[PDB]
């Protein structure tokens, strides 16, 4: 492999691994693989959906109060963005290997060859720093996810059977996730079975989530990247059309190096063109999701008094689904003003004792580079760390409301 | 240039290291005052009229020990500023702003520092050496006494407010100068422009060119600089306006001592100006870049090398984007960041005054 | 019959059949099919009106409760857009003929000609489909009134109307039955008709920017200097010229969109913010699937498609016209002659505006105005909900 | 007279007869007109101040209620408006002379200068448009303050001498304003002197503030028409330079007309700014108070109950209001379309078919006017129709809020 998928090939082996109905990017096109993988692919979304279906189930058919309807639906809806990305990716990977695909043939100019290897180490470094925040704060989740459920009573409140309108606690199996089961999953092997299931369904659906969260952001932190070598490199370029004491193989050399300059700088758009395309609306469907969990969690938070598990619960959602937004918010941001700052280092270069053509080439650059580049959400949105502001204002107002008038 | 070389000696840019240590002084006094301000509200026993008074207490101590933090871990990119301001002055009407300034918070901490003394010397049912007779909460693990323990007493609490006044003046006057440069530089660039457009002079057209780019990495220069502190003020404006409010709205239906106003009435008076100068001279620099675009627009456009008209371009085109102060990668420093604050302080006003009642 | 006129045929004539008045685009200009078609317009008008001044009699002289004024209210909202629209297309068809007329005249390039075909094609496929889409969803409001009237004394009528007959037996009940199936009908072709037109004229639009977008390469490629002559120069200066015209009409033609339907939009958006706080405040009252619930659904539904339907055609005029200047940088301007060069240049400082529809000088017509005003109903919900 | 004080000419004219301190534009300068002049302005300063004391006098010393204090209050920042704008022009008529001169010894090209004129005569048709609408406005305002005071029972609610938490109805003199009086304005001559002197007074008030509104007004729509003039003979002057089958006249000749087409947007930018400079912080602080005004107003109309004196009042108090607001609005809203839409019309010119030097042209005059020209309220605010939007939405969202929650 070469190009962009050489740099993401730890993310795309985590997604092949994971379970996601990927078939590109192997070495073993042969029946017997092929079968294997589409067998353990299928296997893998048949448990996560049932696992899913089972949750939703102890949600309906087993709530009482509206305050364990507004922790189930919080738990579900925590989860339908597992659920969402998991056939987002399944059935949309065209869009991906088109984006994976953008930087496949494209080499630097040999003036701009020790730049763009200085400015492509950067991006690798910075991809793998990210792959390895998105695996511990996974890890982490998974494992306090298994921790906060002995450290509370594992009791459910039933109306009573013998009164009118009184409710009692009964014993419920200490699990993970409350979800019904065909099978007994309060004692023995059933209970072993279901622990089990649920620590699996949770870590490899955080997984799912968190993989194309990272995808995503490792796609902006390339196009950031590209767009810092065009930045740092305008300078020799510019110096390249200078008239110091210009003959025909200067000339062509200073049209060379705009044309380099150009067409890497129109691969940045139409990589940033197909990033929208490519995961635009799953940022739309996160924010319809997100919405509606941080409403129900601000509630959630109005009721938390002391220091126990439904304080830690609620505080550890509500962290958890602002990370989420911030991680894809920062990368949309540092998008936009890399791309917004092209501009003044296309001014700030030393254009004036340049060439006539080096001239015409800073005013187009100045007169495009002036929209900053924009990854939007399905054309409602766009991401940057003003969403991000919008979202937690939003979300605090709400909270301060709900503390005021109750 | 009366409390800028002061900021500068005390920020260590210059070679003269007393101040530095000054500094150094005051933070260490700051420090000592927060942790003394912490441990009162923790690990004592005080009614509720000294607990919001505590509270107030260690935020002015927490906002000025940030503030020294903040401009001395920017000695390198003040000292770059300081130079490029070496060569012009500010306009006249910056230095008589940053003289009222300076006026006014000699002044102001004059008076809150006077005033215990007063509120001492009147209402009689209060007395010397208890909760509001002092500048500053009553921390020192010395017991009330004879009038010369209350002396330094006083006086090593009116210390704290004397640095608080003047880590407040450093940070409103150092804006305004510096924007005034900025400014002063940017008229000097249009003149230039002007002059260029009198004798198809390129050169002189090249140099204006330069100066802009210089400006241009100067003001870069400002914004990380003043980064820190306009978000520091803005956040903390916000939630002080909020608190401060639902004190003097409480103490005004009496719940809690009258007195504390003297402390709300003057610790939002200092705050509402340092955001004021933030967002007013912030939007005078969006004006600067139309000055030159207007002044490139000339019909002596049309007589110039076809060389001049490119570089008159690329200014032209430079120039249509203005001199927006964006910190925090969200908040741009304008009169109407100015109008959003009061919004989010009257939202914390109305949360606190409910729960309080 | 040529140009926008002829592509929009079948909405045209639509228009002409449902009662609305047109004038023009008519080939049988005589002194009998003229006054038979000023009549039936008439009569139409007088149906639509009086019907409209019934429902509002029985909203003021038999609404009693606080829920039955709002019901009433929302109702009289609802039909109100077609209330309104009816006068604004009858009394200002100047205004549309102009917009139709914009494309009379314009002639492709000889070397332009295919990609134009390429995209004036698609824009039919376009202009059709949303005349499919519309041709659903109308026909299934017709037949969705007549569905949840029967499953929920008052005369079971599909809407709530005074009449000076009584309508509660013999054929009174059938005539005021028939006559508010066929009120229901028109006004809802109306209100979707006008909203069609506007979507149309809106595609058009695009598909012709991306017909400008698309032949900007053969241009500079034509303009290269690769290994220039008069005829060369000729050549390109007659590119720039076809490049600029059709540049010029597209904005033009935007501008009478923009005129056109303008303060009809601001009408539409003062009339949906009221009936959209009225829905907001009923939602709260849901009591599981019963009439109201299905009523209350089907009016949200119906008064967020509406707006949708011009809100997304505008955000995808905005970006469209945005996206010329990554066209004109598409193209290997470094190549060709100085004249490109400044052609080039003037473009992408055309390109800096992207073409955004305003209602009005109020507010612009895109997918954030959608977002807006979903989320302001969404806020005032909530809010209802938490107050009670 | 000429330039735009004989465009403005009534309207000065109504400003010298309205008793604001003006002291140019007259042809009697002599030693007792000045002094007949100064004491006639003085005094009626004196009456307009004295006046607003003893409504703000009344409002304080006879409030009770919480719906007597909005009354009260409501009228008193009605009326603060002209107390602000009247010493606001009287201490500061240099702006505004210097606005009015701008256009002092500017003639029209030859070539334009009949484009010029039906442009011209143009704004005059606007100008003593807005002067008769104001004219009626007032006028009507005045005549119904005049009759809704007949219209109800004249009774003041006060707390009852005799026991201890009653509160009776005292009748209250029939005037126009209820306001303090050293003598007695019960009956008889009192009774005539405080309606004749609250009529004029509010008369004189509502022209202060009117005349500046339509000052402001008539400056913007002048610098509307101009900008439109400019736009107007943009096609003629590209076609002057079309090399249709340049010489020494035609060189001139086009030359010339460029000159003044940059003079004149010249003229227009600097116009804008002083427009800015002279009427900004009026603007401000006309906002300022009708914040407060609107806010009140939507609490009062919570309490409106069919058809009253009351409601009629509070109707009356937000039309005036918003109708304030809407007619700086939407001249500021016309000047920002007018500037920014320059260059595409100096796009939609022949510029293909045309010299470098009409190339040259256009792609200056679109790279200057791409800016749009906005008048702004001492920078707090953008003078546009959006202003007024956004206080429509923030009025009726506080008045849906009180509704509901009350
Ligand atoms: C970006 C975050 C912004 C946060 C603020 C945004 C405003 C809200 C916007 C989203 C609307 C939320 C939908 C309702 C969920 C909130 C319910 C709640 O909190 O009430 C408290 C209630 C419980 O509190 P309560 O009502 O019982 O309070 C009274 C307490 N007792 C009874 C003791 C007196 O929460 C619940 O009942 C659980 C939630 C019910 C199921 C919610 C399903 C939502 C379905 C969404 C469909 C799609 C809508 C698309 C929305 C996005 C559109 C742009
Ligand atoms: C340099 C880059 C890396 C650093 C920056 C990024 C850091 C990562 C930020 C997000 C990490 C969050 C991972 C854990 C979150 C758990 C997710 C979750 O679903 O929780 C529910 C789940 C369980 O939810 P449950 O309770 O509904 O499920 C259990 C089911 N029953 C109840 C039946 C047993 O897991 C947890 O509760 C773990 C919570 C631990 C949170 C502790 C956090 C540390 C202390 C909080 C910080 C205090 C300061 C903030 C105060 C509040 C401010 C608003
Ligand atoms: C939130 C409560 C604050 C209580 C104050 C008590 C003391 C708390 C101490 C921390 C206060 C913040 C210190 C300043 C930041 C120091 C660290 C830092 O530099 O990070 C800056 C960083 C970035 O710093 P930067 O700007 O220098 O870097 C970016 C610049 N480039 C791109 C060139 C690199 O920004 C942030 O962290 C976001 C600011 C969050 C903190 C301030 C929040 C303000 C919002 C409050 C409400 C505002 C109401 C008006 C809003 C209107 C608009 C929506
Ligand atoms: C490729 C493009 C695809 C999209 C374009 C095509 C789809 C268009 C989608 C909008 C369809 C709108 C037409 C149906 C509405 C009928 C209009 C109407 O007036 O109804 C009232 C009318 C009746 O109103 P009425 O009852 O008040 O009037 C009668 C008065 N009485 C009773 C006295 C006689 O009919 C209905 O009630 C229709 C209700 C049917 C609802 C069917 C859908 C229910 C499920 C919706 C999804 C659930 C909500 C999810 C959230 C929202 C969706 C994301
Ligand atoms: C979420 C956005 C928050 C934005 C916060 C910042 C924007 C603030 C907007 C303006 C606030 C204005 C405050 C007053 C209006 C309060 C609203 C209200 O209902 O009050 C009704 C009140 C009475 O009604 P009420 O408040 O008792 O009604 C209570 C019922 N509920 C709770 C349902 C609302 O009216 C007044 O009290 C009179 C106004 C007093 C305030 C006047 C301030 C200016 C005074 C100028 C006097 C004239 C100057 C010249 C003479 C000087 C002589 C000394
Ligand atoms: C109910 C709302 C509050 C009551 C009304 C408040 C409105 C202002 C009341 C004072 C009137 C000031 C105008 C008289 C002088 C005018 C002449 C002049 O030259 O002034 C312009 C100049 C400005 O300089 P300039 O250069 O822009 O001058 C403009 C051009 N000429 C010269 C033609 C006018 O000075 C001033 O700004 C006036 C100084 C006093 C400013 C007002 C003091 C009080 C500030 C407002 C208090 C309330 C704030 C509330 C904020 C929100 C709180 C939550
Ligand atoms: C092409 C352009 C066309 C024009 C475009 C612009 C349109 C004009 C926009 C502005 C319109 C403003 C109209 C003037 C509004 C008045 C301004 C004002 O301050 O209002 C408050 C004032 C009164 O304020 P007040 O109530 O505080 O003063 C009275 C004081 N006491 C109570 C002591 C007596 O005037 C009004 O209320 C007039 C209300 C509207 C008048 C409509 C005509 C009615 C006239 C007679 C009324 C009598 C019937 C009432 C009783 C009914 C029987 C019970
Ligand atoms: C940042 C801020 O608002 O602080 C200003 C504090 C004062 C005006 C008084 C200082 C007095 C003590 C330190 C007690």
């Amino acid at each position: 492999k070469d190009g962009l998928i050489k740099d993401l090939w730890p993310n795309i082996r985590l997604i092949q691994l994971s379970g996601l109905f990927i078939s590109e990017y192997y070495d073993d096109y042969s029946g017997l693989a092929v079968l294997f993988r589409k067998i353990y692919s299928w296997i893998t979304a048949i448990i996560i959906y049932s696992q899913f279906i089972f949750i939703v189930i102890f949600m309906v058919t087993k709530s009482n109060d509206s305050d364990q309807l507004a922790a189930g639906v919080v738990t579900t809806l925590f989860f339908t963005h597992s659920m969402i990305k998991f056939v987002y990716f399944s059935t949309g990977t065209k869009s991906f290997y088109r984006t994976l695909s953008c930087w496949n043939n494209t080499s630097p100019h040999p003036l701009f060859a020790e730049s763009h290897s200085r400015f492509h180490a950067k991006s690798l470094s910075r991809m793998r720093q990210l792959l390895i925040i998105v695996s511990i704060v996974t890890i982490f989740t998974t494992i306090s996810w298994t921790t906060i459920t002995f450290f509370g009573e594992s009791v459910w409140k039933v109306p009573d059977p013998e009164t009118f309108n009184q409710t009692m606690y009964v014993p419920v199996p200490r699990l993970m996730l409350h979800s019904w089961y065909p099978w007994d999953s309060g004692h023995g092997l059933g209970y072993i079975v279901a622990f089990v299931l649920q620590f699996y369904w949770v870590f490899i659906t955080l997984s799912h989530s968190n993989l194309m969260e990272l995808l995503f952001s490792s796609f902006l932190v390339h196009a950031c990247e590209q767009l810092q070598h065009l930045k740092e490199i305008l300078n020799p370029l510019i110096e390249l059309s200078a008239t110091l004491d210009l003959t025909s193989n200067q000339e062509v050399l200073v049209r060379s190096a705009i044309k380099y300059w150009v067409e890497r700088h129109k691969h940045v758009v139409k990589y940033v063109s197909l990033i929208t395309e490519c995961y635009g609306s799953a940022l739309l469907f996160h924010m319809l999701v997100s919405t509606v969990i941080l409403t129900i969690l601000a509630y959630q938070a109005t009721k938390i008094n002391g220091v126990n598990v439904f304080a830690f619960s609620t505080i550890g959602y509500l962290m958890y689904s602002f990370a989420q937004i911030f991680m894809f918010c920062i990368h949309g941001n540092e998008l936009i003003e890399e791309s917004s700052s092209v501009m003044e280092a296309a001014y700030g270069c030393h254009w004036y004792d340049g060439s006539e053509e080096a001239k015409t080439f800073v005013q187009i650059v100045c007169q495009q580079c002036q929209k900053p580049l924009i990854v939007s959400g399905a054309k409602f949105f766009n991401v940057s760390l003003d969403l991000f502001a919008s979202v937690l204002g939003a979300v605090v107002t709400y909270f301060m409301v709900l503390v005021q008038l109750k | 240039i009366d409390t800028i070389n002061m900021f500068l000696q005390m920020t260590g840019c210059t070679d003269s290291k007393a101040m530095l240590y000054l500094t150094y002084f005051e933070f260490l006094i700051t420090f000592y005052y927060l942790i003394a301000t912490y441990a009162s509200i923790v690990h004592f026993e005080q009614s509720v009229t000294i607990q919001l008074f505590a509270l107030l207490c260690m935020l002015i101590e927490c906002v000025i020990l940030l503030n020294i933090t903040f401009r001395l871990y920017h000695k390198n990119h003040i000292r770059e500023m300081h130079q490029y301001s070496r060569r012009l002055g500010i306009p006249d009407s910056y230095r008589s702003v940053i003289n009222v300034i300076t006026k006014y918070h000699l002044i102001a901490s004059n008076i809150f520092v006077v005033f215990p003394v007063t509120y001492a010397i009147f209402c009689d049912s209060v007395r010397v050496g208890d909760p509001f007779t002092f500048p500053f909460l009553d921390v020192l693990p010395m017991h009330t006494d004879n009038l010369a323990i209350y002396a330094c007493k006083y006086l090593v609490y009116a210390i704290s407010v004397y640095i608080a006044h003047v880590e407040l003046c450093f940070i409103n006057t150092t804006f305004i100068y510096y924007v005034g440069v900025l400014k002063h530089r940017l008229e000097t660039i249009v003149q230039t422009i002007g002059e260029a457009f009198a004798d198809n002079d390129e050169q002189k057209f090249k140099y204006a060119i330069i100066q802009h780019q210089k400006l241009l990495s100067y003001f870069n220069t400002m914004k990380i600089v003043f980064s820190k502190p306009i978000l520091l003020s803005m956040s903390f404006n916000a939630i002080y306006f909020g608190l401060t409010t639902s004190f003097v709205i409480q103490a005004i239906r009496g719940y809690i001592n009258q007195a504390i106003l003297s402390i709300c009435i003057a610790s939002s008076a200092a705050a509402v100006i340092n955001i004021t100068i933030y967002t007013f001279y912030g939007s005078e620099l969006m004006d600067l870049h139309d000055k030159i675009l207007h002044v490139l627009f000339d019909n002596a456009f049309f007589y110039v090398s076809k060389s001049f008209k490119s570089s008159i371009l690329i200014m032209m085109t430079r120039v249509t984007i203005p001199l927006k102060f964006t910190v925090g990668y969200i908040f741009t420093i304008n009169l109407n960041l100015l109008l959003k604050i009061l919004k989010m302080s009257y939202t914390v006003l109305n949360v606190l005054l409910s729960s309080e009642t």
